[PDB]
């Protein structure tokens, strides 16, 4: 897809060593039974041993990454009805990027992290051609969710719609569902960005039998313009 | 530019003098027996080189080699390429 | 209000910001970046040192080598009309400052004088700015190292199979090590016997080793004689009869053994008892670790895969998603690459022994590394030259220049 | 349709679900869905297919049947459809759910990949995306039959080449 | 690989009459109709050590052996849908080895169908071989390899 | 059939029988060792299985946002914050019923109507 990328391979240690002085207590002295609740810890598909209550471990995590001290590439997961904790730093994990909600708005319900002001404060360095995208990673306002990391988490389509209250509706317009759910962890910038190169041109995509697009989308290639200008 | 097939001959060749010469001095009795294999190796790989002996007897370069058989297997050769479909 | 609401228009702003930064190419940049600072240097050292030490090594910007002729600091359009290849000299701190082959460099890289330079700049490069680059030029043509996507690795999974068979469930793991060599050995944990015929024992299978083995052995073979203590490894829940059951007809199986002793034994006296310790070093689950004082950590590993696999065999989780992406593993430009590099400065390092072996009293063909990267990126045949295809053949492309967007 | 579904999936929540002859309840559960929602569309369009007038262009191509079905209308100005894949619609690939963009266990029609808006309006991030998934599939055992249908074609061919009613009438 | 079978003439819309093959065609096998095995340790012939198990006993010595029990509950609504009885079961089990292990049965009316038995130098190993061939080699009505069959 | 092992040479224990006292014996392959019976049942074998479950919920199955939320009322409790699923059996045949669960107080409370379940 457009906004999709891929991981490149950080280093364990920081986190291992990160780890085992928060909680984790080493595989070497475990004991099934005595620990019932045992949520073990898996980090690049090791066992480097378990953890009592993660809750914690995790959303320190989470912060660690969304300041920039953990590379926000690297994925860990919680598998709370399976008591695990998958980490991931793997290099060759396809990973895109999304709008936290996280609802810590003590003026209100969930809500974007991202506001007016944020936005404002990018166009303006639009106009002059400060505030890069690197901005908005290290300002833990987006972050970077892989695929497995995906499973884990919910998700909004728009960043409007699917949000205000319900307290009439055009009779040309489609029909979306709902917003059944106070859940939303992210949300998607824009979701145009699922698709790649190719149909990115097609106008309307969205008004075709599927299989039209992929044969546009496999011609664009034998058409002709203007390769480079040199 | 010569064809691959003339050179199988020429080793078959080659490797059929080099026993002949051996029958006629210094025999050392079992050690033909080790040259008249490579010419069994040669007169048959020339017809067919795609046995389950693995030696594919590749050619200098990594090129596998055209066996007399090759040319004929159906598709693309003789048979089925030439003359079925011209 | 710096801190409102967001409408959708708002989004655009933002994905902008998105590219400005990254551009469309940031994937197939990012990995030769990767490679070329860190990942170069590690491959360098680990196996090098020989019976001579390799230090530090520098990367310079392209230039060129030519015969009634100094040596020009070559660019991108030259190389391109001259049929060159944009690469760049490999220089290594040898210790008893030296040369050792080129390394193609990608265009729009960090080692490309074009990362840097500005539109107007550019022009007057004969380069078009609108070009993006992410790319390669060998011997002239713009080649291009397609994303190769493939089964994840370290990671435990279970798969139920055929009804004509005598092995039920199984789950694997492939095992290589991020950094070294790279050893790909799998480790499978059968389980014979169907559903419902007696005796479903639980079997595994380790590399070199011409058999199956019975988990147990190898407990014990890790030094956990005690069953039990065994089942202690395998079950987290006392209260889960139906898989302790499961194993019962398992601990049988190994009953003819009962000491770490023996336990290394059946894994062929006093000669085979040792190539078993190694086995299970070396070559046993191989990742996280092959040092040595760590049998515990492996073991409760055996076990979290056994587990695993009988809580299929339960139905309680499904069998395992071979195609769920989080799974799948692109392996891009450089990773590609370092693989090649590997493999290369090994041929390097076992002909610069040829030179010593052969010292009965300046010996660096820098020209394997130089051309063997020519020929894999130039055709597509990585696995490299000699006498096979050995290779995945397909790699490596001629960029597309029918349009821009194509 | 929605409902006559959902009424069906709590009655079916509530383990009141006589489990059929159709074999597996869960199983039994689907056909009963599914059934109710194609029979929508399928209805749904019968509708504007009625209440296109005798000079619509696409009606007359397909009156005089030069191109055209009346599947093509709906799908057009009614609605599209269920998407599929081997018969089940949209799976689970995301543990127990669709898109990331749903809640676990939700087995209403809007997540097991039915289309309600007509190419007119053009589907929904969700929709669109299954849909893909659906026609692909076609492009696939194109892709593999296509390698099996040759070879038998060409054996028929070449085991009754000789075969010719010679004169006495026999063959 | 299925295989259609039209019934005879008349016998046809006789709805009954369908199942009434179905059981005559359907290979049945004792693992089939079976709930459990069970091994146990009962050495007087005379009494089990088993409660529910009682009644049964007292019946079939009013109208030497092991001590190594073999009981197998069975199911209920197994022995309708393809119809079957007790005596039919068991009989079969026991014209299976003949006469080298005794055989015993509840009746079609307690609320616990059973098959007490024993043997006739190593009992449990043996006794365990006799586990198996008494559930996959031992058929009751229908022919082999027709697994399901449906009207 | 809750089996055992024994103490000191902690392994797997197999019966054996006592003929003069006619009697039920656990023991050692290993060491020595021999325990009297706990029960005379020796051995199960089941084949047909109802299993209908629930699945282990951590307690922080509050938190885990991929789930959907009910408004309902627990039959003690009786607040209304649940969190449902289904039966973590990944069997085919299985029911299509709801465990929900509260988050002010931990109860397993199904909307089944023919069977009752307190597990
Ligand atoms: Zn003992
Ligand atoms: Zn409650």
């Amino acid at each position: 897809s457009l906004m999709s990328c891929i991981s490149v391979g950080t280093d364990p240690m920081p986190i291992i060593t990160f780890l085992s002085e928060w909680g984790m207590e080493p595989l070497e002295d475990y004991v099934p039974h005595q620990s019932p609740d045992a949520t073990r810890v898996f980090v690049n598909g090791v066992w480097h041993g378990v953890h009592r209550n993660p809750a914690r471990l995790m959303e320190t995590l989470r912060t660690l990454r969304r300041k920039g001290d953990i590379n926000p590439e690297v994925s860990m997961i919680r598998d709370i009805r399976e008591k695990e904790l998958k980490i991931f730093t793997d290099a060759g994990r396809v990973y895109r990027p999304l709008f936290i909600v996280e609802d810590d708005e003590s003026l209100g319900h969930k809500e974007l992290k991202v506001r007016k002001g944020h936005i404002a404060k990018l166009m303006a360095t639009e106009y002059q051609d400060e505030y890069t995208w690197s901005s908005l990673l290290n300002e833990g306002l987006v972050e970077y969710i892989d695929a497995e990391e995906e499973e884990s988490i919910l998700i909004a389509m728009q960043p409007e719609d699917l949000e205000p209250a319900e307290a009439d509706v055009d009779p040309a317009k489609r029909i979306r569902v709902s917003h059944h759910a106070t859940t939303f962890t992210h949300c998607e910038i824009h979701p145009s960005m699922i698709l790649g190169v190719a149909a990115s041109i097609i106008p309307f995509p969205d008004h075709n039998q599927s299989p039209r697009n992929t044969y546009q989308s496999a011609m664009g290639k034998q058409a002709m313009g203007v390769f480079l200008t040199n | 530019g010569e064809d691959d097939l003339t050179f199988k001959l020429a080793d078959i060749l080659k490797a059929n003098i080099s026993l002949e010469t051996l029958e006629h001095n210094g025999a050392p009795h079992h050690a033909i027996e080790e040259a008249e294999s490579l010419l069994q190796f040669h007169v048959a790989t020339y017809m067919d080189n795609d046995i389950a002996g693995q030696p594919q007897a590749l050619q200098k370069s990594g090129r596998p080699v055209k066996s007399i058989r090759a040319r004929l297997k159906g598709k693309e050769g003789r048979i089925r390429g030439n003359l079925m479909g011209k | 209000d710096e801190s409102a609401p967001i409408t959708a228009e708002d989004s655009w702003a933002v994905i902008s910001a998105f590219f400005r930064e990254k551009g469309l190419v940031s994937q197939q940049l990012d990995s030769f970046n990767q490679f070329v600072d860190y990942t170069l240097q590690d491959i360098i050292c680990e196996d090098s040192t020989l019976i001579i030490s390799f230090g530090k090594i520098y990367v310079t910007k392209p230039m060129v080598n030519e015969s009634d002729g100094v040596t020009h600091a070559l660019y991108p359009q030259e190389a391109r009309l001259r049929n060159l290849t944009y690469s760049s000299g490999l220089f290594v701190d040898v210790k008893k400052k030296v040369f050792i082959g080129r390394l193609p460099i990608m265009l729009r890289s960090k080692n490309c004088y074009l990362s840097e330079a500005t539109e107007s700049d550019l022009y007057k490069l004969k380069e078009c700015p609108f070009d993006m680059g992410g790319y390669f030029i060998i011997n002239g043509s713009e080649k291009v190292l397609i994303a190769q996507e493939r089964s994840a690795g370290n990671i435990v999974q279970v798969f139920k199979k055929a009804a004509p068979s005598p092995i039920s469930h199984v789950a694997e793991i492939r095992s290589a090590l991020e950094k070294g060599s790279r050893f790909i050995s799998t480790l499978q944990v059968k389980l014979y016997g169907r559903e419902g015929s007696s005796a479903r024992t639980i079997k595994a299978t380790l590399p070199y080793i011409k058999q199956d083995i019975p988990i147990v052995i190898i407990f014990r073979a890790l030094g956990i004689i005690p069953d039990g203590e065994i089942l202690e490894h395998i079950c987290y829940d006392v209260n889960d009869w139906q898989m302790l059951e499961m194993l019962k007809p398992c601990v049988e199986d190994g009953f003819v053994i009962q000491d770490r002793e023996t336990a290394l034994d059946f894994i062929g006296k006093e000669k085979r008892i040792q190539y078993a310790k190694d086995i299970l070093q070396k070559e046993f689950l191989p990742h996280i670790t092959q040092l040595e004082g760590f049998e515990s950590r492996k073991a409760f590993f055996l076990g979290y895969m056994i587990n695993r696999l009988l809580l299929c065999a339960l139905d309680r989780k499904d069998q395992d998603d071979r195609d769920h992406f989080g799974k799948k593993r692109l392996d891009l430009a450089g990773p590609l690459l370092a693989q090649l590099f590997k493999t290369l400065f090994k041929k390097l390092t076992k002909d610069i022994f040829r030179y010593m072996q052969r010292t009965v009293e300046l010996a660096i063909n820098a020209k394997t590394i130089t051309s063997g990267l020519k020929y894999a990126l130039a055709t597509g045949n990585w696995g490299e030259q000699k006498k096979a295809m050995s290779s995945r053949a397909g790699v490596s492309q001629v960029l597309n220049r029918y349009t821009y967007s194509s | 349709a929605k409902k006559k579904v959902l009424d069906v999936t709590k009655e079916a929540q509530a383990n009141l679900l006589t489990a059929k002859h159709g074999m597996t309840l869960r199983e039994s559960f689907e056909d009963n869905v599914v059934r109710f929602l194609n029979e929508a569309r399928d209805k749904a369009g019968r509708l504007a297919e009625v209440n296109l007038k005798d000079l619509n262009n696409v009606k007359q191509m397909v009156m005089a049947g030069s191109k055209g079905s009346f599947i093509n209308i709906a799908q057009m100005s009614a609605c599209v459809g269920q998407q599929s894949v081997e018969g089940k619609r949209i799976a689970f690939g995301f543990v127990d759910r669709t898109l990331p963009h749903f809640s676990k266990d939700d087995y209403s029609p809007e997540s097991k990949g039915f289309v309600e808006n007509s190419y007119l309006r053009g589907l929904t991030p969700q929709e669109f995306f299954f849909h893909a998934m659906g026609g692909r599939e076609g492009l696939i055992d194109t892709a593999v039959k296509t390698a099996e249908t040759g070879y038998i074609q060409r054996r028929l061919v070449k085991a009754l080449e000789d075969i010719m009613v010679h004169y006495d009438n026999t063959t | 690989p299925s295989l259609t079978v039209y019934l005879e003439p008349g016998h046809a819309a006789d709805q009954e009459q369908a199942k009434l093959i179905r059981s005559a065609i359907e290979h049945t096998t004792l693992k089939s109709v079976t709930i459990a095995s069970e091994i146990y340790y009962d050495p007087d012939p005379r009494s089990t050590v088993i409660p529910e198990d009682e009644e049964i006993i007292q019946l079939h010595f009013s109208l030497q052996q092991s001590p190594w029990l073999l009981r197998l509950e069975l199911d209920r609504a197994a022995m309708n849908d393809k119809d079957l009885t007790m005596g039919q079961v068991g009989e079969r089990i026991k014209q299976t080895f003949k006469n080298d292990l005794f055989v015993i049965w509840s009746e079609d009316n307690d609320e616990k169908l059973i098959i007490r038995c024993r043997v006739v130098a190593e009992e449990d190993h043996m006794l365990k071989k006799i586990e198996n061939t008494m559930l996959e080699n031992i058929t009751l009505r229908g022919v082999e390899n027709i697994e399901r069959v449906v009207m | 059939t809750t089996f055992r092992f024994c103490r000191d040479c902690n392994n797997m224990l197999y019966p054996r029988e006592d003929k003069e006292n006619n009697r039920l014996l656990f023991e050692c392959r290993t060491c020595s060792y021999v325990e009297e019976a706990g029960s005379p049942l020796v051995y199960r074998h089941e084949l047909i299985t109802n299993i209908g479950e629930t699945a282990g919920v951590v307690q922080d199955i509050g938190s885990d946002p991929t789930l959907p939320r009910s408004d309902r009322e627990c039959p003690k409790c009786h607040s209304r914050e649940n969190v449902f699923f289904q039966s973590q059996q990944r069997r085919k045949d299985t029911s299509m019923v709801l465990f929900f669960v509260c988050l002010s107080c931990s109860h397993i409370f199904t909307s089944d109507q023919k069977n009752k379940r307190t597990q």
